[PDB]
RNA sequence: UACGUUCCCGGGCCUUGUACACACCGCCCGUCAAGCCAUGGAAGCUGGGGGUGCCUGAAGUCGGUGACCGCAAGGAGCUGCCUAGGGUAAAACUGGUAACUAGGGCUAAGUCGUAACAAGGUAGCCGUACCGGAAGGUGCGGCUGGAACACCUCCUUUCU
RNA sequence: UAGCUAGUUGGUAAGGUAACGGCUUACCAAGGCCACGAUGGGUAGGGGUCCUGAGAGGGAGAUCCCCCACACUGGUACUGAGACACGGACCAGACUCCUACGGGAGGCAGCAGUGAGGAAUAUUGGUCAAUGGACGCAAGUCUGAACCAGCCAUGCCGCGUGCAGGAUGACGGUCCGGAUUGUAAACUGCUUUUGUACGAGAAGAAACACUCCUAUAUAUAGGAGCUUGACGGUAUCGUAAGAAUAAGGAUCGGCUAACUCCGUGCCAGCAGCCGCGGUAAUACGGAGGAUCCAAGCGUUAUCCGGAAUCACUGGGUUUAAAGGGUCCGUAGGCGGUUUAGUAAGUCAGUGGUGAAAGCCCAUCGCUCAACGGUGGAACGGCCAUUGAUACUGCUGAACUUGAAUUACUGGGAAGUAACUAGAAUAUGUAGUGUAGCGGUGAAAUGCUUAGAUAUUACAUGGAAUACCAAUUGCGAAGGCAGGUUACUACCAGUUUAUUGACGCUGAUGGACGAAAGCGUGGGGAGCGAACAGGAUUAGAUACCCUGGUAGUCCACGCCGUAAACGAUGGAUACUAGCUGUUGGGCGCAAGUUCAGUGGCUAAGCGAAAGUGAUAAGUAUCCCACCUGGGGAGUACG
RNA sequence: UCGGGAGAAAGGUCGCCCUGAGCAAUCAGGGCCGCAGUGAAGAGGUCCAGGCGACUGUUUAUCAAAAACACAGGGCUCUGC
């Protein structure tokens, strides 16, 4: 508006709140799972999505989504969370890297092998 | 008032929009200098300095074409304002209408145009610009 | 037998209002009951830095004394100020946690009512006060961001 | 986060330090900072610079260079020109080690390495051969500085995984014999960049020190050879078999470049957004084909752009988020005309500086490039000095148009206080008189034979003022209505006279501020929250009916909220008309001109509805407010 | 309840001699003595939380001093001389 008003109090710039916050601004974070279960999407989708409660190394409890099919993910397993939410499960805001320290990859996968951690046949 | 120069430009703009013939603005040294510059550049037909007032009047005749009138003054605006004064040396003069318009610049010598002052290499304060 | 279209049902045209458009057999509101999530209050519990007020205060520089070593200097020995560290007392900031408790967002769309959207069937809303399982009701003032209706009792003049 | 500081602020004399100084002490005074942000809390080494962006800007401070701070955590001093000292000392504290138990030794934020932490970052390597540093006359010694080497596709640049001819060959996916991969393949000639083997083979080295003649003077200068390489037999060149020794990742519904079939049937799953899968999926998995990039390809995390999505460049506030409820006014912001002086802002020149490095431009050497050398530009900045005076600021003077005062005509429900009138409702007394009155869509509750309703006369008390009366008028807004008086205030027009910019807006702040509500003391006719009965309904804590407390009223106060609305802040100046009305002036009438108040509409604005001279039209100044919805005007103070 | 809480809590000095600044007082420097210097006696223990009663006050002389009574304040009702 007025130049005098701008000189008195200028324009306020906001901070642009981040997307992935509970991983300490790191690309990947190691964690241990405590409860691997299945949830439902909101609507109108109908499925049984596989999620796991992961406790990261910085003391943060998050819900991660297991991509693909075929995994072990016992009650205690070392997983590597990377990030990336889903628009179906309310609360799950992270993903697990397939091919990490303890998590399994995929078998019979030939198209998207860089993802899902699959070796070249 | 708050800006006699802004009023002088606004009266001309309103008369051009309303398709008038003459304007009877109040007078002052700066307004007379601007009127002389505009008449030398060819944006107005004629001007008369009318006496018999405590301040004096300036009667300006606006110019239109003899067919498809199309007033030659399309946009006459200000750059310096009483709330923000903008000065510039002889390197930051504007480029009004890509060299096709005029920019009045009050210089240390007098009132000149943005192109007539860059040759003299003097700066000053940009007052207004006309297309 | 039919005086007739004021009512009941269905259909057509014009205008009008709409928060409906799979189009009122629409949309939508609130409480209670069952789960999941994050955030407040609270008798208490447990910490973290820094500040201030006292006491004690190592080494060290700088003063006093120095009856003892030395021929003079000077030194030994006592002692004073300053100050790390330690102890103590009351507060300030801030983190975690806690029986219980208030409200918020979703879940399958469970129970109860139909408050708003048409004049929504008592026009709606705003401020305020009281009351009620709940949407809400009523009193006072204000607005149209409301629909339908929407020209008039006196007819004409002297300075009283 | 609104007060902070007590040697704190200034002074007078000493002690002092390299040096001025509350740096310290003794005395006197109460000063000093603070809304232009003291103090307090959180975070953080600063800059040259890097990324991004058309630019203005925004985000970071690795590697290179400059400045500052630190050396296990703290304090102190000595030596020394220089330290309150990384690899020096003393003391205290926490760790680890030795011990004969009395006492002692330690500090990788140096290089290479170990444990732990983490998603994640390397050799316990070679040499002083060059440059630098310390010591020495020198020879020379030391140098984890430095130069090399190893590991990591981490990033930039360059090359290769062959080049020509060759048919529509098998094999696959697809259609109902054709098309597709496809000159692709088999096969035919050629080159070894790269890889292996052998033979040659560097620059980085200029010097230092010792013996020789020259001149001048103990200073400089020339020439000689046995001289001086970790890299390293490294770069580089030549010779001989041999296409041999070397291509993968993502995507194919739209955004966005690329489509067919098979299997699953809202399952498995996919997903940056829209969203796909419930049995004919170009969106899931597989196969074929196609597109992009290429020794790389995708995902994640942190930034800039797109985002004009904080807008100075470069947005808005009637209805989408947004004008404060309204005025007064402090700090502040802006400034009618002319004139004289200075030159603070502004402009121009000169000198100094703006380190080097980095970006850009030009030119040279590594076979090109990356890289390196040289030059220019840039570093938008600051200091001193010399000029111009058009515009802003300051000082002086002048003027009336802005503004204010005065004089004359008027104007109003404009305020405060005090009196007074009528109609109507309620109650009471008296007279008459008998069976109903009241109410609803219909009823009932209710008052009545204890005489109601009805009517006449009188009396009492409270509140509000029919007609006038209205898109009237006044007030900053809220608001103001029977009549009269007193005390004030304000506004409009005009022949005056007068001062001369005395003006506009206005954060903090002050005042006023509907109704409802709160405290104290009166009053209480009607109305009537809550409440009690009757009625409707499946239910009716409501609509309807009968009663009724607070309240509505008055005298002092308290809060400061509204759909406090024109959902439109206050000024000034311009830009077409038509048509009413209010109060003035000029008019014998017509009609004209100011100050307010409504309607139609042109241009112009607006997404449209609409606005439109009383703008939401074109400009300038000041204030407030807006930045997706909910949570939320919620939590805390 | 803005008056309080509050002497909250928690701490420091006190003897004798000399010198100086001083308004008598007192203060500032030194020195000396003892285990101890307001050297004897007299002079508040404090804090945290709950019940009752607002408070000061009064009460069973001779077993009960209280949460009992009273109290300022609030209310209803009677009373026209």
């Amino acid at each position: 508006p007025t130049i005098q008003q701008l000189v008195r109090t200028g324009r306020t710039q906001i901070t642009k709140k981040s997307k992935s916050v509970a991983l300490d601004s790191c690309p990947q974070r190691r964690g241990v799972c405590t409860r691997v279960y299945t949830t439902t999407p909101k609507k109108p989708n109908s499925a049984m999505r596989k999620v796991a409660r992961v406790r990261l190394t910085n003391g943060n409890e998050v819900n991660a989504y297991i991509p693909g099919e075929g995994h072990n993910l016992q009650e205690h397993s070392i997983v590597l969370v990377r990030g990336g939410r889903v628009k179906d499960l309310p609360g799950v805001r992270y993903h697990i890297v397939r091919g990490a320290l303890d998590t399994s990859g995929v078998a019979g996968r030939t198209q998207r092998r860089s993802k899902y951690g699959a070796k070249r046949p | 008032y708050t800006d006699p120069i802004a009023d002088y430009l606004t009266r001309v703009r309103n008369a051009v929009a309303a398709n008038h013939k003459v304007v009877e603005i109040p007078a002052s040294n700066l307004k007379k200098e601007i009127t002389k510059i505009l008449f030398d550049q060819g944006y107005i037909l004629s001007y008369k300095f009318e006496q018999n007032t405590v301040q004096g009047s300036i009667k300006i005749a606006l110019k239109y074409d003899k067919d498809t009138k199309e007033p030659v003054i399309k946009d006459i605006q200000r750059i310096s304002k009483p709330g923000l004064r903008k000065y510039a040396g002889a390197a930051k003069l504007p480029r009004i209408l890509n060299g096709l318009g005029i920019a009045i610049v009050s210089t240390s010598k007098g009132l000149m145009t943005g192109k007539q002052a860059k040759q003299l290499n003097v700066g000053g304060e940009v007052i207004c610009y006309v297309y």
